[PDB]
RNA sequence: AUUAGGGAUCGGACGGCGUUUAUUUUUGACCCGUUCGGCACCUUACGAUAAAUCAAAA
């Protein structure tokens, strides 16, 4: 269950009342993929 | 009383009797008090102090009568630190010895210090006005209350 | 990616760093821990333990040998020798329970301790004569101790006065200087190995950093992706900080925050130099100062350094006041860095 | 939508109100 | 001088030795005091030292 | 360029540390006709004078 | 807005400040030794390892 | 008025949490508030405390507390319905700790698991 | 559980570098600092939520 890095950006730049979530989503079993863009998009990101 | 007299218990008997005469024009708690208890153990490395259980009314006989009465009893007697306290057989039992322990000055705060595990601290702190002449007598106090209790409180004037 | 990664204890992990040879090691509240990452078959068992001594606050460590120091929270401070000792010297002021956050070890004269403790109340120590020091008392509590790579008799503390301050060993009589810098409380600092340079790392959202002697912010950091910054300290070329959040974070930032590195032409350096004298020349006009002194700043952050200055403004007008229509009026204004010890104690 | 909402009761600040109805499902669905 | 005093009370007792050691850290302070008035009067600071330069005098 | 404003100057030190003319005074302020307390003490010192 | 606000601290007296600055680094005025021995900075830090100093300098 | 002082404290707890304060004042403080402040303690939410007496409780944090909630009927819960009121309040199985009072005292799902006992769930905390 | 304080508002009560009552002590008027209590502004919400209601529908 990958996320991408922009996603990952995207729900730490979103307030503290997520905080619980960002937690989740930072869990390290889970693997990675970097991008090459810019500023965190995360839609563009997926769909390219 | 309660005692039969032991090497150190009839030292004070006769010494409050050397209170009683041939001195002060002081008598209030002198003549009505006879031997009640006490105890002797060391304080700290070599330092010793004694401790004197006392009746419960003669506790306030006593907070009539206690100035110059520890200082000539430190000056004459051994030369260590005279304490008296009540004699009873529990926390606020454990309360009222240590308010009785320190007689001329009034605490006002219980500061129970938790730390980051389990354990706990009982601090108290006393009153400001008098400082000066407490501290080298708060490390006998505190090793008195633990001696007595079990229970490790440290004493401090806050800053 | 990652060099080593180990599990280490229950509780959240105080303290942690590395020994002079290659281990590394580990406090937190179960207790002291030594691994070897750079073992080339990795283990994840430790090699060194200890228990005993309360929840281990922090860690010091020796600038040349195997000395190190964990500081504990019973009021204790307690050093090992590795190879040759077992639960090391406990030293402490000898009647004191107040916790000892943080100690770091001087690297100016070694063998030397500094220590925080939480009666607002920093201690100085020695490894020489085992005992402390000295015991300042301030206004409000301290949070992490530190002492110039380069000017041996300069300290500097972290405080809950949303302050850094700079003393000085030999004299406690004022703060050397005040670094007023905040809305909230400094989590951390750490000076440049050049000594010239300060990172103070706040509980909120801002790293601000600074000179050894200005009084105020040169610098604000931040993004929003880390909420409340922890752990703040630079690398060996001091040009390079590192900024561990609390986001789940480890961040790679820059000091003077506009020099681009590398290796330099001949020109270039001339140009940023000349930029750098014409600066220190002008650095007080109406135009290039605000030009200079406008950053960015987030909201409730702005909003709340508006409040200080403030309220802060209400409590001079106060004292002031007070002053003039008490019988302070005839007595010396103490100045602030005066002002800034309560008491010192031995 | 908060996601620090725990999905029994309601709440006013930190009082989660449950009812005897939600316990009760609650027991029905260890049951 | 060679008389014995009385024992103090053991808080001045502690407070005198840590006073003196406080004299032997100033002293090693001192030391250094020089060095640091040169570093702040000076012209121009260098760094890194050539005198941890682990490869100093070969 | 860069040399200081004299006014300013001091209106930053004064922030910081913080016969024969009267008659020509009374003369150009009776003209005003502000009661201004300030010419009641420059009324009281003419008559004294 | 060039008239200098305020007497920056360090100074002392008008003629002090406004006769002290006087003069420009830029190198169109000066000689190209001045040029770099007036520009160079008041630390410089090489390349490497700063460790905290051993022994004494000064 | 609220009868729990419990709730009261807890209430002023997540407000520090929300308002970024270190610090607290308990000003009614009682027995099993401080049992709770001592659990909170064991895994490490809050720094560190202490009660003063006139009792008012100061608790210094780190900002790791997110929410602590009472149970406000107190209901009583057995051990498989200990792992169904786990998943039912808490985000993910390995974050925070609810709070049951057991014959044995106060204790976590975890320290409940760990003694295999039932009991009355009261709070929780993440 | 507070907002977040500040500006003022007066009801006390406390203090004082001081002016006028005061021929000098009371005491009173002006000014300041402390303290509770409240009518209310404004800002920031600490959030809201059913919005036009908000320092309360937080
Ligand atoms: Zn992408």
């Amino acid at each position: 269950i990958i996320i991408t890095s922009c996603v990952m950006a995207e729900l730490e730049k979103l307030g503290p009342r997520y905080r619980v979530a960002l937690m989740i989503a930072r869990d390290e079993r889970w693997q990675r993929l970097t991008c090459d863009h810019k500023g965190t998009y995360a839609d563009d990101c997926i769909v390219d | 009383s309660r005692q039969n007299p032991s090497d150190l218990e009839r030292a004070i008997a006769g010494a409050l009797y050397d209170l009683e005469t041939n001195t002060a024009d002081l008598k209030a708690a002198l003549r009505p008090l006879q031997f009640v208890s006490a105890r002797e153990i060391e304080v700290g490395h070599g330092k010793k102090a004694i401790v004197i259980f006392v009746p419960v009314p003669a506790l306030q006989g006593f907070h009539r009568v206690q100035q110059r009465l520890t200082r000539e009893l430190e000056k004459k007697f051994s030369d260590r630190h005279v304490l008296i306290l009540a004699a009873r057989r529990l926390t606020a039992v454990h309360d009222a010895i240590l308010t009785d322990l320190v007689y001329p000055v009034e605490i006002v705060g219980k500061r129970l210090r938790t730390k980051e595990d389990g354990s706990k601290v009982l601090k108290v702190i006393l009153d400001e006005k008098e400082r000066g002449g407490v501290d080298y007598r708060l490390d006998t106090y505190s090793e008195v209350y633990r001696r007595l209790t079990g229970r490790n409180v440290t004493f401090e004037f806050p800053q | 990616e990652e060099t080593w990664r180990v599990a280490a204890h229950n509780n959240i992990v105080k303290g942690l760093t590395f020994t002079n040879d290659k281990k590394l090691l580990s406090c937190a509240t179960d207790g002291i821990k030594l691994w070897d990452p750079y073992a080339s078959p990795s283990n994840t068992t430790p090699i060194a333990t200890w228990q005993e001594g309360g929840p281990y606050t922090s860690l010091s460590f020796h600038r040349s040998a195997n000395t190190f120091a964990a500081s504990s929270g019973q009021g204790c401070i307690r050093i090992w020798d590795l190879e040759h000792s077992t639960a090391g010297q406990a030293i402490q002021w000898p009647s004191f329970v107040d916790t000892i956050t943080d100690v770091c070890f001087n690297q100016v004269e070694t063998s030397v301790i500094g220590s925080v403790a939480t009666d607002r109340s920093i201690i100085l120590f020695d490894l020489r004569t085992n005992m402390p020091v000295i015991k300042t008392v301030l206004h409000f509590a301290c949070n992490r101790i530190v002492f110039n790579p380069m000017e041996a008799m300069n300290l500097a503390v972290a405080s809950e006065d949303h302050n850094i301050y700079i003393f000085d060993a030999r004299n406690f009589d004022k703060a050397l200087n005040i670094q007023k810098g905040h809305v909230a409380a400094v989590m951390d600092v750490e000076f440049s190995p050049t000594g010239e340079e300060l990172v103070s790392g706040s509980y909120d959202r801002t790293i601000r950093l600074w000179r050894r002697d200005a009084g105020h912010s040169r610098d604000v950091y931040h993004t929003k992706r880390m909420q409340r910054v922890f752990r703040t300290m630079w690398t060996m070329d001091s040009k390079y900080i590192l900024t561990g959040s609390d986001d789940g974070n480890v961040r790679l930032w820059r000091a003077n925050a506009s020099e681009r590195s590398g290796v330099k032409a001949t020109r270039q350096r001339q140009a940023l130099e000349y930029n750098n004298a014409l600066l220190d020349r002008y650095g007080h006009l109406p135009e290039i100062r605000r030009i200079r002194r406008h950053r960015h700043l987030p909201k409730v952050v702005k909003k709340a350094t508006e409040i200080k200055r403030e309220e802060l403004a209400a409590i001079k007008r106060r004292e002031e006041n007070e002053r003039k229509h008490s019988n302070k009026k005839y007595e010396k204004r103490k100045s602030e860095r005066e002002k800034a010890v309560l008491v010192k104690q031995q | 939508r908060p996601v620090d909402l725990p999905a029994v009761g309601r709440m006013r600040g930190a009082e989660l109100r449950i009812s005897a109805k939600e316990a009760a499902a609650i027991a029905r669905e260890v049951r | 001088s060679k008389k014995l005093e009385v024992p103090l009370a053991k808080r001045q007792q502690d407070r005198l030795m840590r006073e003196a050691a406080y004299k032997k850290t100033n002293e090693t302070l001192d030391r250094w005091i020089e060095t640091v008035k040169h570093n702040r009067r000076a012209e121009h600071l260098v760094f890194p030292l050539a005198q941890n330069a682990h490869d100093r005098g070969l | 360029i860069g040399n200081l404003d004299l006014r300013s100057e001091k209106q930053r030190q004064a922030e910081r540390d913080l016969n024969t003319a009267l008659k020509k005074y009374l003369r150009k302020q009776r003209k005003k006709n502000i009661i201004d307390e300030k010419r009641l003490k420059a009324e009281e010192l003419y008559r004294q004078m | 807005k060039y008239l200098a606000t305020g007497l920056p601290h360090p100074f002392e007296s008008q003629q002090q400040y406004e006769r002290s600055l006087r003069l420009p680094v830029g190198p169109e005025w000066m000689t190209k030794e001045t040029f770099q021995d007036a520009t160079k900075p008041r630390v410089i830090i090489k390349q490497g390892i700063i460790a905290p100093m051993s022994k004494p300098m000064y | 008025v609220r009868t729990s002082v419990l709730h009261d404290a807890l209430n002023s707890i997540n407000n520090a949490e929300k308002m970024g304060k270190r610090q607290v004042m308990i000003r009614p403080s009682s027995k099993v508030i401080v049992k709770f402040l001592q659990v909170m303690q064991r895994h490490g939410y809050i720094g560190e405390f202490e009660e003063v007496d006139n009792g008012k409780i100061v608790v210094q944090l780190n900002g790791r507390l997110n929410k602590c909630g009472v149970i406000s009927p107190r209901y009583n819960v057995r051990l498989a319905e200990l792992e169904k009121w786990v998943t039912k309040l808490l985000p993910a199985r390995q974050f925070g700790y609810v709070i049951l009072t057991t014959s044995a005292g106060i204790m976590d799902h975890e320290e409940a698991r760990r003694k295999h006992v039932a009991g009355k769930i009261i709070g929780f905390f993440y």
